[PDB]
């Protein structure tokens, strides 16, 4: 049942301040320290800090020096504030449980939210183009599948049939473009009997923008 | 005995023989002894004078 | 501060197969370690913590080792029967004072080869109404990894605009998919007859077209 | 005893030593000029409520 | 509090998990701990009976 769900700024540019909210589910802060810990692909794992329902807290020394944490006991939440952001806070931010009080070594995360992706760069948003990708006719049991193309930061995400449509799917990570921009596609292994009676809808989502796209693919 | 640091539900502790220091095994008797240096001179007021 | 380094930062094995990653402080931390395994574009999940202690619903197959005293520096996280899903990217972490990571360590599944199943789509016509008329060709749960895609217009030789993606290997089967797009202006599609993607791979018996001309449905 | 540290409805229980050298892990002592190493697995696995 | 000029005897036992032919306590079971919400610090149990 606990868990924690997390939400936030998507895109940031130079010198902005970012800002992270994390909402528990099932418990009450106290009796735990929480912490907020980042991924970025140059540097692996790299824990921020960590507060408490007492609202004190505790920094990495690195970031001591930018950052700022709260609480919100009545709401059952917590928030990171990170201020003069550079391309190298670009990454995925995760919150997630710490040490339990009444044991002062116990610092290992048990339980981590979603976590959300912060990219920082001068650029715009941009929402994806979708393009159906039609099936050929290896022939009689070929693939089709949806193209997103020109969106900006990253995540998009895509669904088939309103998530209905499931195995045999693959969805590509993300291409950089010749115009700085991510495109990818996500496709499903098709009998030709198939397209006889089923409406292939792609969802493609791309929540930085919040467009929404259902998309049907053309039996060419 | 040593008590093990989940960050886990807190209804429960689990113990585990600790295998531990050598101390320990006299520690156990040497608590209830403490030793202290004698401070034999003191001063103190009262009315008194000496004779010259 | 104190500092975790893993050893091997790349692994394989196949199913079935015991495997040993392994960690080391770079001074003594007494117990206090954890062992995480993430999945690709998800957080990670602790496995092990005080170095030897199992997190719950963690499978019994998974395991810590440790020379026990109070002043180690060598750890082992031991996977006793290697499965399908066990494909994935293993951290360890301490916690004798910042908590500090190791910069992790990739396990991929050994398994026999398997050729490529090669698929081309044709553009929609909403796709050449971009003014970037494009075409993808496609690898489908294939192994090993190391296939290569090439892209022929009027059967000459393409370069630079055409690009790849390739997935996770796949949990149910250690297999992969690899895709290709051809990239060309509605210009350049306009003037040639035939787009032809080429597939080179091990499990293949010789490489494999697929190809599209202008003037089919 | 442990009970009035911890709180009444603390669910209290034992386990054995987790693993490393055998003179950490076991009982390690002396009998009458000889040395024993002694595996107190069967005495620590009680649970309590 | 009582002075005394030397301890009763001590014994120079050797043993890890368990504490063995020490000193008993006197009415009951006490557990003891240098700061007991640290999990670094073993407690150190000692018996009201032996145990054979
Ligand atoms: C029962 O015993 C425990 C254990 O001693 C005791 O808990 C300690 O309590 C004190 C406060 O009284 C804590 O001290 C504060 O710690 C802050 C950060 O400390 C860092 O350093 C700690 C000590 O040194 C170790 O680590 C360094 C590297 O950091 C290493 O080189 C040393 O060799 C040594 O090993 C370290 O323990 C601590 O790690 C703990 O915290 C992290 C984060 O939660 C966690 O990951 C670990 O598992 C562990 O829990 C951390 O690395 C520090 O900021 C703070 O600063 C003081 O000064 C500023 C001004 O400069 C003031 O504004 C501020 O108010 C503070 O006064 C202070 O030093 C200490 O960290 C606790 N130790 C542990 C292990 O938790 C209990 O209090 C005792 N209980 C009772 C009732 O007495
Ligand atoms: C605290 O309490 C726990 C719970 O009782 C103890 O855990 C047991 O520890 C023992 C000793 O390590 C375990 O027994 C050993 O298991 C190994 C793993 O077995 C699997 O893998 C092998 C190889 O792939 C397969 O053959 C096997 O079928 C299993 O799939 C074995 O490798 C060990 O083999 C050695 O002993 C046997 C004895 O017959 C010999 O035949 C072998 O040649 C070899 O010498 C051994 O069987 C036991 O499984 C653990 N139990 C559980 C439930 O996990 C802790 O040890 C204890 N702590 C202390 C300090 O005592
Ligand atoms: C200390 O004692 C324990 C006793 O619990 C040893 O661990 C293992 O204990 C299990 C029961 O918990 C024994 O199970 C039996 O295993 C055989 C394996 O072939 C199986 O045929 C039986 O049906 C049963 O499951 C197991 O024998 C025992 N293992 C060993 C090696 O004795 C523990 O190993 C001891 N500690 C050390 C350091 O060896
Ligand atoms: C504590 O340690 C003891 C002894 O190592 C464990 O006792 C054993 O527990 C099992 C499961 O409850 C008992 O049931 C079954 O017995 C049959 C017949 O022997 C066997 O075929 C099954 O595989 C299973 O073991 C078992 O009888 C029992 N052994 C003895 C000697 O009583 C106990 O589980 C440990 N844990 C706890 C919480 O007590
Ligand atoms: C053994 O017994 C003694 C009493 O005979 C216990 O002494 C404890 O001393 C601490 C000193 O820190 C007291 O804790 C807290 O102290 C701060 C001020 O330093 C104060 O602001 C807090 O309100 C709190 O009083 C504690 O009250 C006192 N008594 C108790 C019941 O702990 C000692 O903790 C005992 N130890 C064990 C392992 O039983
Ligand atoms: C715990 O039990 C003891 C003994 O009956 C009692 O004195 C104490 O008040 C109890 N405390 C709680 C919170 O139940």
């Amino acid at each position: 049942q606990v868990q924690l769900q997390q939400w936030g700024a998507g895109l940031l540019k130079p010198s902005e301040t970012l800002s992270l909210t994390c909402a528990l589910y099932g418990r009450s802060l106290n009796g735990n320290y929480w912490s907020w810990i980042r991924q970025s692909p140059g540097k692996g794992l790299e824990w921020i800090g960590e507060i408490n329902h007492s609202g004190s807290t505790y920094f990495n020394p690195s970031f001591k020096s930018r950052v700022a944490m709260s609480v919100d006991t009545s709401k059952s939440q917590f928030s990171l504030k990170l201020n003069s952001v550079t391309a190298a806070d670009t990454g995925i931010y995760f919150c997630a449980r710490g040490k339990r009080y009444s044991a002062s070594y116990s610092n290992y995360f048990g339980v981590w939210g979603q976590g959300t992706q912060v990219t920082v760069s001068s650029a715009s948003t941009k929402g994806p183009s979708v393009f159906p990708l039609a099936p050929s006719s290896s022939g009689g049991t070929a693939a089709l599948g949806c193209l997103v193309k020109d969106y900006f930061p990253e995540p998009v995400t895509v669904s088939w049939n309103s998530g209905a449509l499931t195995s045999g799917v693959h969805t590509f990570p993300a291409v950089l473009q010749s115009s700085g921009l991510y495109s990818l596609s996500s496709v499903v292994t098709v009998p030709s009997s198939s397209l006889g009676t089923q409406t292939y809808i792609c969802n493609v989502n791309h929540k930085p923008s919040n467009t929404k796209v259902d998309k049907k693919v053309e039996p060419k | 005995l040593t008590r093990d640091g989940g960050s886990t539900n807190s209804t429960t502790e689990t113990f585990r023989p600790g295998g531990g220091d050598m101390r320990d095994n006299w520690r156990s008797e040497l608590y209830k002894y403490k030793v202290v240096k004698i401070e034999p001179l003191g001063v103190a007021p009262t009315r008194c004078k000496r004779r010259v | 501060d104190i500092q975790m380094t893993q050893s091997p930062s790349t692994l394989s094995a196949s199913v079935g197969d015991r495997v040993d990653i392994t960690c080391r402080a770079s001074q003594s931390i007494s117990r206090w370690l954890a062992w995480y395994q993430q999945k690709p574009g998800k957080a990670p999940k602790v496995l092990i913590y005080e170095a030897s202690l199992l997190a719950n619903g963690v499978p019994s197959r998974f395991s810590g080792h440790f020379n026990g005293r109070e002043s180690a520096t060598d750890f082992t996280l031991t996977i006793s029967s290697l499965q399908p899903d066990d494909v994935a990217t293993y951290y360890c972490q301490h916690y004798m004072a910042d908590p500090r990571f190791g910069q992790g360590t990739k396990l991929e599944i050994k398994r026999t080869v398997a050729a490529p199943s090669v698929f081309i789509f044709p553009p929609s016509d909403e796709q050449l109404k971009s003014g970037t008329a494009s075409v993808v060709c496609l690898l489908n749960n294939f192994y090993p990894r190391e296939a290569k895609v090439q892209w022929k217009v009027d059967n000459a030789l393409q370069s630079g605009n055409s690009q790849e993606s390739v997935t996770e290997q796949d949990s149910k089967d250690s297999t992969y998919s690899l895709s290709s797009t051809l990239t060309l202006s509605k210009a350049d599609y306009e003037k040639h007859k035939v787009y032809a993607c080429e597939v080179t791979h091990q499990g293949l018996s010789s490489p494999v077209t697929k190809s599209f001309n202008r003037g089919e449905c | 005893q442990l009970r009035k540290h911890f709180g009444n409805n603390t669910i209290i229980r034992f386990a054995n030593s987790s693993g490393g050298d055998l003179e950490v892990t076991t009982h390690s002592f002396n009998c009458g000029g000889e040395f024993f190493y002694c595996n107190t697995s069967g005495l620590f696995n009680s649970t309590w409520i | 509090v009582s002075t005394v000029q030397c301890t009763h005897g001590i014994k120079p036992v050797v043993s890890t998990q368990l504490l063995l032919n020490g000193s008993l306590a006197e009415e009951e079971v006490m557990i003891r701990s240098e700061n007991i919400t640290n999990n670094a610090k073993n407690i150190l149990v000692q018996f009201n009976t032996p145990v054979q």
